[PDB]
């Protein structure tokens, strides 16, 4: 009963503006305090802003006063953040969370003790990119001697250059699961993304079966069946 | 910069102990309570500790917290392979009068033998090439730590621009994989003799190559 849900998260341009809620339930939310912590792919927790149990108090990193305003709506259960004149390194993960205690304790401006976030939701991704919407090119990773090693022989399909995330990839529509090495993407420097994905079979199976991995990329509408084989000359 | 300053990384065997430090000033931990954070792999943060040493509830009593004037410290006795995350201490700092976060602290828990990487190298494909784009693929499989250098080289001479790495990822076998991709034109591709790449894992090193005129 006790969580947090949010939402609003997405892709933005550089200076652009974004709106995210976090809709808290199985508690009185209208008498904690709240926070916004945000997390950057592979970084640590920064803590964002933080507004009391009725509005009159907020708090938030000197990174982002001017541009991010924190307020909510106790009538509607819900705390948002409204974001505006994102850049490159507001791009994370935006978890919203709660107070342990509904009272505070302070003694000034500068003094709170802190009581520590006991809630906190499954958060909620922004990610800010000057890169446009495009579909990935799709190229075989043909299978030889390279690529085989005792009667196993290894084969798969180069996803290239598509934004944004994310790509899913399967072999034989499905029927092919073993095996199957799907490499998590690379961030290049154009803002574009890249991965490969790579079955294992055996060698002797190669004449008498096609091996197809089917590319699906929702943002463009790209969905692409690309068939591996040996090359000739 | 963080103004507490937590270790970058932890590592202890099932079932031993270990610390976590958490140094700050009289602005933060000196004149506040500090509590934990425990984040495992792909999920958000859970409250550990709150109040310097309680817990809250479904939090077991391997857990615990300690302070000493400025300094903080999370101990975890008879560790686990669940134990394996992320923790972060956390307090409101007077000065700034902002709510802060360390750094954070890796716990891998030793719980696996080391294994050594598998490496597959594929070239171009005619397509691509066809297209004006070369793009070499190295993959990299089944290795353990997770942690990998990659260098790539052009008839021995090494080569840094068009290279992109990826880190390490958790296999579902528990081992990491990793790839890492070189992009040039189809006139250098075909300019030099051989590419290769060198994967290095715990100072032993793993090559292959890849030629222009094989097919």
């Amino acid at each position: 009963q006790v969580q947090l849900v949010e939402s609003g998260g997405g892709v933005v341009q550089p200076g652009r503006s974004l709106r995210l809620s976090c809709a808290a339930s199985g508690f009185t939310f209208s008498s904690f305090g709240m926070h916004w912590v945000r997390q950057a792919p592979g970084k640590g927790l920064e803590w964002v802003a933080v507004i009391s149990f009725d509005g009159s108090i907020k708090y938030s990193v000197d990174s982002v006063k001017g541009r991010f305003t924190i307020s909510r709506d106790n009538s509607k259960n819900t705390l948002f953040l409204q974001m505006n004149s994102l850049r490159a390194e507001d791009t994370a993960v935006y978890y919203c969370a709660r107070d342990r205690l509904n009272y505070y304790d302070s003694s000034g401006y500068y003094h709170y003790k802190y009581y520590g976030m006991a809630v906190w939701g499954q958060g909620t991704t922004v990610t800010v990119s000057s890169a446009s919407t495009k579909g990935p090119s799709v190229f075989p990773l043909a299978p030889s001697s390279k690529s085989t090693s005792g009667g196993t022989a290894a084969l798969g399909c180069l996803v290239k250059d598509y934004f944004p995330e994310p790509v899913t990839v399967s072999w034989n529509s499905g029927a092919l699961t073993s095996g199957v090495h799907t490499f998590p993407a690379v961030l290049q420097s154009s803002g574009l993304y890249s991965l490969s994905s790579v079955v294992t079979v055996p060698s002797s199976s190669l004449g008498t079966q096609t091996y197809i991995c089917n590319v699906n990329h929702k943002p463009s509408n790209t969905k692409v069946d690309k068939k591996v084989e040996p090359k000739s000359c | 910069q963080s103004v507490l300053t937590q270790p970058p990384s932890v590592s202890a065997a099932p079932g031993q102990k270990v610390t976590i430090s958490c140094s700050g000033s009289s602005s933060n931990i000196g004149n506040n309570y500090v509590s934990w954070y425990q984040q495992l792999p792909g999920t958000a943060p859970k409250l550990l500790i709150y109040d310097n040493n309680k817990r809250p509830s479904g939090i077991p009593d391997r857990f615990s917290g300690s302070k000493s004037g400025t300094s903080t410290t999370l101990g975890i006795t008879g560790l686990q392979t669940g134990d394996e995350a992320d923790y972060y201490c956390g307090t409101w700092d007077s000065r700034l009068s902002a709510v802060v976060f360390g750094g954070g602290t890796k716990l891998t828990v030793l719980g696996q033998p080391k294994a050594n990487p598998t490496v597959t190298l594929f070239p171009p494909s005619s397509e691509e090439l066809q297209a004006n784009k070369a793009t070499l693929v190295c993959l990299i499989s089944d290795f353990y730590p997770g942690a990998v250098t990659v260098a790539w080289k052009a008839d021995g001479s090494p080569v840094k621009a068009g290279v992109e790495t990826t880190k390490p990822s958790k296999q579902s076998n528990n081992k990491y994989a990793a790839s890492s991709y070189l992009s040039l034109t189809p006139e250098q591709w075909k300019s030099h003799r051989s590419y290769s790449c060198q994967v290095t894992h715990e100072g032993s090193t793993v090559e292959k190559t890849v030629a222009p005129t094989e097919c």
